[PDB]
């Protein structure tokens, strides 16, 4: 967790370790107080809605990626198809 | 109501409307189960089906 906004990630390879690899996510963050167009994650953070339902982690823990799925809850309406709907 | 499934309670339901369509088409189709009546006075052409 850097402490600017501002970081100079490296990679240093000889002509022997060329095939190592990394793949990071760096995401911008501000003080606790949140607003509106930040969401609050808890230990410092104020990471964008966007960032909320983006797939990924942008935070510790998954919070920002919760109640993010919903398709449908029936019992026999949820097999009128190729299940025994049509029987 | 859960120890069978809403496709099975459902074909439960359209079972007692399925067989008793079946019973009640077998029942005036069969001719042993038009029985006479008036067994007091056996003589007419009154056979009758009780389903
Ligand atoms: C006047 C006409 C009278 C007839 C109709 C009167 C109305 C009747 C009233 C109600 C209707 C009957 C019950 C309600 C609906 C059916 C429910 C059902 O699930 O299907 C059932 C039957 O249906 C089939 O799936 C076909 C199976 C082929 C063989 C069936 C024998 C019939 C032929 C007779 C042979 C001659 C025998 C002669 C003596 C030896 C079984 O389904 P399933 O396939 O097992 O399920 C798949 C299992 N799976 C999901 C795990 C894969
Ligand atoms: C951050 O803010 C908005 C929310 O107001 C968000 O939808 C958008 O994707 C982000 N914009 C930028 C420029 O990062």
């Amino acid at each position: 967790m850097l402490k600017t906004g501002v970081g100079v990630i490296r990679m240093w390879a000889d002509e022997g370790s060329r095939l190592s690899r990394f793949r990071m996510l760096f995401t911008s963050f501000v003080e606790p107080p949140c607003t509106s167009s930040t969401f609050f994650c808890h230990s410092n953070m104020c990471i964008n809605n966007s960032l909320v339902c983006n797939g990924v982690q942008n935070c510790a823990y998954p919070w920002d990626e919760n109640h993010c799925k919903e398709k449908k809850k029936a019992g026999l309406f949820e097999q009128i198809t190729k299940t025994h709907g049509t029987i | 109501l859960n120890p069978l499934s809403p496709d099975i309670w459902m074909y439960v339901l359209l079972a007692c409307l399925g067989v008793s369509c079946v019973l009640f088409v077998i029942a005036r189709f069969s001719p042993y189960e038009w029985y006479n009546p008036h067994p007091c006075n056996p003589d007419s052409d009154v056979v009758e089906n009780n389903f």
